[PDB]
């Protein structure tokens, strides 16, 4: 899920818009 | 500030940043 | 902290605080 | 929705629970 891509590793703008609704 | 490991309210607000109007869900257990 | 207004940046950071590890959905335009 | 009851006016714990997942 989102903490595994963008905490525990480096987030990207590509993953952070999947959560947008 | 997207390309860097953000964690808690750093993430929420990194969300909050990109997302805009559409807003978000924060789904921290998946 | 949460009865009072909250908007934008500050309403995430209540919703952030209260749901935990449940985490919650942000979804302004409703 | 969350907006009308928590930042145009007085938010509570009860609302803001109900956007917990
Ligand atoms: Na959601």
């Amino acid at each position: 899920g989102i903490v595994e891509q963008c905490c525990t590793s480096i987030c990207s703008l590509y993953q952070l818009e999947n959560y947008c609704n | 500030f997207v390309n860097q490991h953000l964690c808690g309210s750093h993430l929420v607000e990194a969300l909050y940043l990109v997302c805009g109007e559409r807003g978000f869900f924060y789904t921290p257990k998946t």
